[PDB]
């Protein structure tokens, strides 16, 4: 009934670093999961929304394409790659949950976030 | 076909030479508080917002609705003089969409607000060495206003959950607060007098405007120099026909 | 203040023609020795209009407005200084005023504090004299003053050789009140009908309120006796 | 759009003020707003539904409204524990992306 | 028409001084006085403003209460006192008459001075 | 501001000596530039009015005007007297206290 993130460090500018956080509780494919970015010292901007079950995935304008996002239901991980890493991308990554079968409501509570620098 | 083509030009309506008594209701010693601004719906004279230069710092000089340099060739109808006097600090919060304590509680203006503001510095004039607490404005209401709305009510603020009548004390606040002025004040914290404008180019017919131009007389000439007005040319001359004192044109 | 007069009654009025009143100066146009028509608001020829008659005798009636109303006042007296052209007169509607006392001729078309028959007139009974003078505690909302010239008025009064006759059209056209007048005070007849003959009206004020209305009264200016002179409009 | 939000927002404990977010049009008049606060040190957490009623229990101190193209949040009682950052997110529906748009960024003194 | 002065000597440092003049020949009760204090390499700083009868004071910013004023008619002794002396505060003090009642405008002659050193 | 004078101002006795005190915006412009005269051992006494006349007597030798953001002072017929500093003196109406900040400092051989 909670989610939980992963642990991380700064990498090379230019590369791919992983992150995922977990996800346990209720039933799982009919639950919408939402990723948001926040940077410090200014507001968050949206990430992504994911359908499980088929792995619907969609992206802002912003990041469409370069970055990659999977999913999977018996293991139950999130998986994002981020690629081409600019002084732009250090930032808090959260993983949340939505109402189910909707992508437009409230949100349910996120994670503890994952920051990461270049 | 020839045809002669005319030299100097212009139509014949304005006539004007009208008085438009001023300069007091811009210039005066006694102004109003903060939240007693007064209307005055000017349609007396031709009222020339243009020559204002007299008095060098005049900052607030941003018009949105008109510009300055066409501000008095078109004609408005029932122009609202309202005059307060606040800080100046206070100054850059009169447009609208701005936010702050004077912009919610005492006095806010329409998203669609037609005028300007003009505002001076006026710290040796209104400012006494023992200051001046005749200046006052209020914090403390039940609830936002509407735009151009008066409150004139002192009763004490309720903003605890215990029940007090008349008498102040523990979450019972007076809302007035008398303004403290001093000529050692800084740029912002000084009394600056505040007048604003309300055009309203709506419902009645326009009464307040005035172009007053002026021309010359050259009797019998191929030209259309008229008093700058209404369309039409040809030449000028002197005719003898009478009229009644109503009369107009031919 | 407002005071229970009551007393509503009514009485039959009484009907004669008027033949050919009411024309006036169209527009402000004009041309020499030639014909030409307008397509206007006129009083038609021959009509009918209506007669109040003041003596124990007290009229002010409610009378209707629409689109331009004529008046013919024949006085000597005059005991008529204006008209309230107000439809309900509660302070919060405008309501019009001509109320200009000895000099000062200010006229204030306002909400003041008026009663719905806030009365303007008299004093010690005959006497001609101000509407209890103060009439309003405080300005709550106005809207518009004006100052012009006197208007041709008569101290006091006398009765008999009915000399003054106004003639008055009232227009509101776009929001302009314009009000044209020939004032003649040539006449020594009885009174009885509308005096046969021709005269146009000349505009004399244009006065841009802005509001619309359709009901006004008039201005005439104790429990037991009354004495009052004798009077008759149009 | 954009959803221009006020650089920071005065206050003193014991007192009302209002905290607002204008934005352009199709962005606050079509969707609905949501309002959130971060505290220093924890993970944000959500405090009103559409601006009719409380999502799971606070007290009415604090109330939402809407006006045209704007929506804002009145807030009394204030403490020296509220003092935090606050946020407004809105769906865009604008031309080339329609994210879920946020504000700018407020300080409550 | 000439103004007096007091006399002071040596003070501790970091204690509170008090200086008054007396004033004779113009309205004591309509003319404002003007305090400044002239020290050796530098010149004179205007410091206080007197209005007589209420003792409204305008004091500037590096002046604010630091200065203790005090106006009057009985006595006609216009009380000034200064708190946290130092070796930088040893200057001559003048008391000087104003326009009366309006800042702005010319300065009347000064009186001999009050020499006050820690 | 600052309102800055030269230090010294060389020159001899029967020879014109020009002393320009340098202010700065809202010092000079708008408000009147007064010059005072600081007599060694006396009381400091009013030189000159307004720039445009004396204030009890003085021949019209000395001459003082302002000019942009600046102001000078002119004096000529030097004598043993006439040795002595001079200051200048302007409103300020500046951010955060509004007192008499007056000129530098200068000498008179
Ligand atoms: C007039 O009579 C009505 C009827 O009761 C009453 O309510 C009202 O107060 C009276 N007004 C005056 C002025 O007597
Ligand atoms: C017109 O006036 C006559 C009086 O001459 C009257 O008998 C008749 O009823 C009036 N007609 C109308 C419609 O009022
Ligand atoms: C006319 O107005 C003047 C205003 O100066 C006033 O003094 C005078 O009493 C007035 N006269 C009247 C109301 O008859
Ligand atoms: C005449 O005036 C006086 C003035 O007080 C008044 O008491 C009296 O009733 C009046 N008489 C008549 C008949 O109006």
């Amino acid at each position: 009934v909670q989610l939980v993130q992963s642990g991380a460090e700064v990498k090379k500018p230019g590369a791919s670093v992983k992150v995922s956080c977990k996800a346990s509780g209720y039933t799982f494919s009919s639950y919408y999961i939402h990723w948001v970015r926040q940077a410090p010292g200014q507001g968050p901007e949206w990430m992504a929304i994911i359908n499980p079950g088929d792995g619907g995935a969609s992206y802002a304008q912003k990041f469409q394409g370069r970055v990659t996002l999977t999913r999977d239901t018996s293991t139950s991980t999130l998986y994002m790659e981020l690629s081409s890493l600019r002084s732009e991308d250090t930032a808090v990554y959260y993983c949340a949950r939505a109402e189910g079968s909707s992508w437009l409501g409230w949100f349910d509570p996120w994670g503890q976030g994952t920051l990461v620098t270049v | 076909n020839f045809r002669v083509q005319p030299t100097e030009s212009i139509v014949r309506f304005p006539n004007i030479t009208n008085l438009c008594p001023f300069d007091e209701v811009f210039n005066a010693t006694r102004f109003a508080s903060v939240y007693a601004w007064n209307r005055k719906r000017i349609s007396n004279c031709v009222a020339d917002y243009s020559v204002l230069y007299n008095l060098a710092p005049f900052f607030t000089f941003k018009c949105y609705g008109v510009s300055p340099t066409k501000l008095n060739d078109l004609c408005f109808t029932n122009v609202y003089a309202d005059s307060f006097v606040i800080r100046g600090d206070e100054v850059r919060q009169i447009a609208p969409g701005q936010t702050g304590n004077i912009a919610d509680y005492n006095y806010k203006l329409p998203d669609d607000f037609t005028g300007c503001v003009i505002a001076w510095n006026s710290n040796k004039l209104d400012s006494k060495v023992s200051g001046n607490y005749n200046y006052l404005y209020r914090l403390f209401r039940k609830s936002n206003l509407k735009p151009f709305e008066r409150d004139i009510s002192t009763e004490i603020y309720q903003a605890g959950n215990k029940p007090c009548n008349g008498v102040a004390g523990f979450n019972c606040y007076f809302p007035l607060r008398s303004y403290s002025f001093r000529p050692t004040y800084g740029v912002g914290h000084q009394p600056y007098r505040v007048v604003v404008l309300s055009f309203e180019l709506l419902h009645a017919p326009a009464t307040v405007c005035g172009p007053k131009k002026s021309t010359n007389l050259v009797k019998n000439k191929c030209v259309n120099f008229n008093f700058n007005g209404l369309k039409g040319t040809g030449v000028l001359t002197e005719s003898n026909k009478k009229f009644l004192p109503f009369q107009q044109f031919g | 203040q407002c005071v229970n007069l009551t007393t509503r009654t009514q009485l039959p009025p009484a009907y004669t023609n008027s033949f050919t009143r009411g024309v006036y100066y169209p527009d402000k146009v004009f041309r020499s020795s030639v014909l030409h028509s307008t397509q206007d608001l006129f009083l038609p020829f021959f009509s009918n209009v209506t007669w109040f008659h003041v003596i124990k005798r007290f009229d002010n009636p409610v009378l209707p407005f629409n689109d331009g109303v004529y008046f013919a006042s024949i006085e000597k007296s005059n005991i008529i200084r204006g008209w309230i052209f107000g439809t309900t007169l509660d302070s919060k509607t405008q309501s019009l005023l001509i109320v200009n006392n000895a000099t000062n001729v200010v006229i204030k078309v306002c909400e003041f504090q008026f009663c719905n028959d806030p009365f303007l007139d008299h004093k010690n009974n005959k006497s001609w004299m101000e509407s209890e003078f103060r009439v309003y505690s405080s300005a709550n909302n106005c809207t518009f003053e004006y100052v012009s010239q006197p208007f041709l008025m008569d101290l006091e009064g006398k009765q008999g050789n009915f000399k003054n006759l106004r003639e008055f059209v009232f227009k509101n056209i776009d929001g302009y009140f314009k009000i044209y007048s020939k004032h003649t005070p040539i006449i020594v007849r009885e009174p009885e009908d509308l005096p046969q003959g021709f005269s146009a009206l000349e505009p004399l004020v244009d006065l841009p309120i802005g509001i619309n209305i359709t009901r006004f009264q008039t201005l005439l200016a104790s429990s037991s006796g009354w004495t009052a002179g004798a009077a008759a409009y149009y | 759009s954009v959803l221009t939000q006020p650089p920071s927002a005065s206050g003193t404990p014991g007192q009302r003020v209002t905290i607002s977010c204008s934005g352009s049009s199709s962005n606050i008049g079509s969707n609905y707003v949501y309002w959130y606060q971060q505290l220093p040190g924890t993970a944000p957490k959500l405090l009103i539904y559409r601006n009719n009623q409380r999502p799971s229990g606070v007290p009415d101190r604090f109330s939402g409204s809407r006006s045209g193209t704007s929506a804002s949040l009145a807030i009394s009682g204030l403490r020296s524990e509220d003092e935090a950052d606050y946020y407004c997110a809105a769906w865009d529906d604008g031309l080339s992306g329609s994210g879920w748009v946020f504000g700018g960024g407020t300080k409550l003194t």
